[PDB]
RNA sequence: AAAUCCUUUAACGAGGAUCCAUUGGAGGGCAAGUCUGGUGCCAGCAGCCGCGGUAAUUCCAGCUCCAAUAGCGUAUAUUAAAG
RNA sequence: CGGGGAAUCAGGGUUCGAUUCCGGAGAGGGAGCCUGAGAAACGGCUACCACAUCCAAGGAAGGCAGCAGGCGCGCAAAUUAC
């Protein structure tokens, strides 16, 4: 039962205000705990240096070696694993290059197949991977 | 601080569902019938009609004796009679709700140039207007989306300079005349 | 099936301590021990045992891992013994 | 730049590989490139700085991590 | 202010009018191909369900088609959908 | 920083508002004061704290969160113009 009385504005507001914390989205958002834990720290894209290339196996129902890159970020200097998008894009990357990585799409969660990766590489050595894939540019030498 | 205004407005609303048969057809019929460039031009007229309908709807809710409703209602009806989507007989606020997109698309300069028989196709009219051949009153307009006023209808003439009307041969005729 | 003397970006390995959930961890004839993943078609169809000779697809980026291409048996092992494979037993 | 060539041809003669090069004073991105090296080969994670101003944020970041910086105005010392 | 841009107007300027329209898709959600080469649970696609293990409607291509259009993808904060 | 407001939106609401108008605040951090109707002023001074320029080593001079511009920082932002 909800109190409906004309002088229950404080009771309703107090209840609604404190009961919003049991909402997953509101608590993750408003409490400054997601931000510090987030490797980017509330930034759409982030830049890093490549450690090494790595082959991550897919989930149980369908088997394949997903090509990925271990990258250390520039701002906070912590290690993450980024998934290179299109076919043969791993060839264009080399170890110890400067790489711009973006969120995958699902708001900092995993993908259908590739487990334990949040991020995907968008630029390599200040050149877009789409341009290197479509051959509109060439890796600067 | 700068002596500039930042009063800019969006004139079209995109549809809620992007891919929907029955809708896409209806918009393409409108384009096909009135030779419009893209679906932005149909959404523009939908948005303008919607805003007029919302103004009529929010006026209806007020009482029949209110000075504000009377003044605003008369002004809206006067403007819609002026533009030529109604007549003096059907000049009640209730009838504003009984308009549709056809009524507004009929008043495009492109459409009127085609309907008065200056151009011989709905596609030819848009080109003819854009090429600076058409003029209303003594003013040369090249805007297909120029919405013609009811009293301004009875004179759309060829701009005098124009080869078609004025009497001066263009590049093609000049070049053919020199090599003739 | 025919003999396959293929040493073209892929190495022969002796399976040792095959513990994992597909992990494997065998000892390659040329280099050091590596984790050789059970490739799609070898998941349920072909069974690799605790001590076995395998041709592993040397995946050269990281080099601390690989994937098992082919399983061998006694006759093919004895043949491989004959040409090129160390006096290491089969 | 002349000094940078001089240091690189010395490293070439002494047989040491070099990853990154830069002109001007040392910054926190430079010590971070020295840090991202530290994972690979602990010895190689060093900055050879000749006749340039070390920054406080770079120096304290270098001391907080396992990154050493060789500062010297006379090249003999470097 | 002096110029620029625009408007005005002599001369030149359209037949692959080569004076060239892109960005994303074509199994469902969701508009559009069980067409033809290539690869063979490898390479990759896929927001989600899923497609790939030798006739792939979904991968890399060719052709064709759809969507919006001088714009259209992608990531991320936020609003409606969220009774 | 707070308002005037902004985005979205059936009705109710939710979220944003450093940013051209109004009010407040501070000129690297604090503190003290001269002049003046008005300042605890920084394109005024005096001292300390942090940085840093010239030097004949005796002393001297500092303040872009004004317009340009540069370095740094980072995913993120223009011309040393008339």
């Amino acid at each position: 039962g909800k109190c409906r009385g004309l002088r229950t504005a404080r009771k309703l507001r107090s209840h609604r205000r404190d009961q919003k914390w049991h909402d997953k989205q509101y608590k993750k958002a408003h409490l400054g705990t997601a931000l510090k834990a987030n490797p980017f720290g509330g930034a759409s894209h982030a830049k890093g240096i490549v450690l090494e290339k790595v082959g991550v196996e897919a989930k149980q129902p369908n088997s394949a070696i997903r090509k990925c890159v271990r990258v250390q970020l520039i701002k906070n200097g912590k290690k993450i694993t980024a998934f290179v998008p299109n076919d043969g894009c791993l060839n264009f990357i080399e170890e110890n290059d400067e790489v711009l990585v973006a969120g995958f799409g699902r708001k900092g969660h995993a993908v259908g197949d590739i487990p334990g990766v949040r991020f995907k590489v968008v630029k390599v050595a200040n050149v877009s991977l789409l341009a290197l894939y479509k051959g509109k540019k060439e890796r600067p030498r | 601080p700068v002596a500039r205004s930042w009063v800019c407005r969006k004139t079209y609303v995109t549809p809620r569902r992007p891919f929907e048969k029955s809708r896409l057809d209806q918009e393409l019929k409108l384009i096909g019938e009135y030779g419009l460039r893209n679906k932005r031009e149909v959404w523009r007229v939908k948005f303008t009609l919607a805003k007029i309908r919302k103004a009529a709807r929010e006026l209806l809710t007020l009482d029949e004796k209110d000075p504000r409703r009377l003044f605003e209602g008369n002004a809206l009806l006067r403007r819609l009679v002026r533009i030529g989507v109604l007549d003096e007989g059907k000049m009640k606020l209730d009838y504003i709700l009984g308009l549709k997109i056809e009524d507004f698309l009929e008043r495009r300069l492109q459409t009127q140039v085609f309907k008065l028989g200056l151009a011989k196709s709905i596609h030819h009219a848009r080109v003819l207007i854009r090429q600076r051949h058409i003029r209303v009153r003594k003013q040369v307009v090249n805007i297909p989306s120029f919405i013609v006023r009811l009293d301004s209808q009875k004179h759309i003439d060829f701009s005098l300079r124009s080869p078609y009307g004025g009497g001066r041969p263009g590049r093609v005729k000049r070049k053919n005349a020199k090599k003739g | 099936r025919e003999l396959v003397f293929k040493e073209d970006g892929q190495e022969y390995a002796q399976v040792i301590k095959m513990l994992g959930n597909g992990r494997l961890e065998a000892m390659c004839f040329d280099g050091v021990k590596r984790l050789c993943h059970i490739r799609g078609k070898l998941r349920k169809k072909v069974w690799i045992n605790t001590s076995d000779i395998i041709l592993v697809g040397l995946r050269d980026y990281q080099d601390n891992k690989a994937d098992v291409i082919l399983k061998y048996n006694a006759d093919e092992a004895r043949s491989l013994k004959a040409y090129g494979e160390l006096p290491e037993h089969a | 730049l002349g000094s940078l060539e001089a240091l690189l041809e010395f490293l070439k003669t002494s047989e040491v590989p070099y990853a990154g090069i830069n002109i001007g004073p040392v910054h926190k991105k430079d010590v971070m490139k020295a840090s991202v090296m530290l994972e690979h080969d602990p010895q190689y994670a060093v900055i050879l700085a000749f006749d340039v101003r070390i920054e406080r944020d770079a120096q304290e970041m270098a001391d907080s991590l396992g990154v050493r910086i060789f500062s010297a105005e006379i090249i003999y010392h470097l």
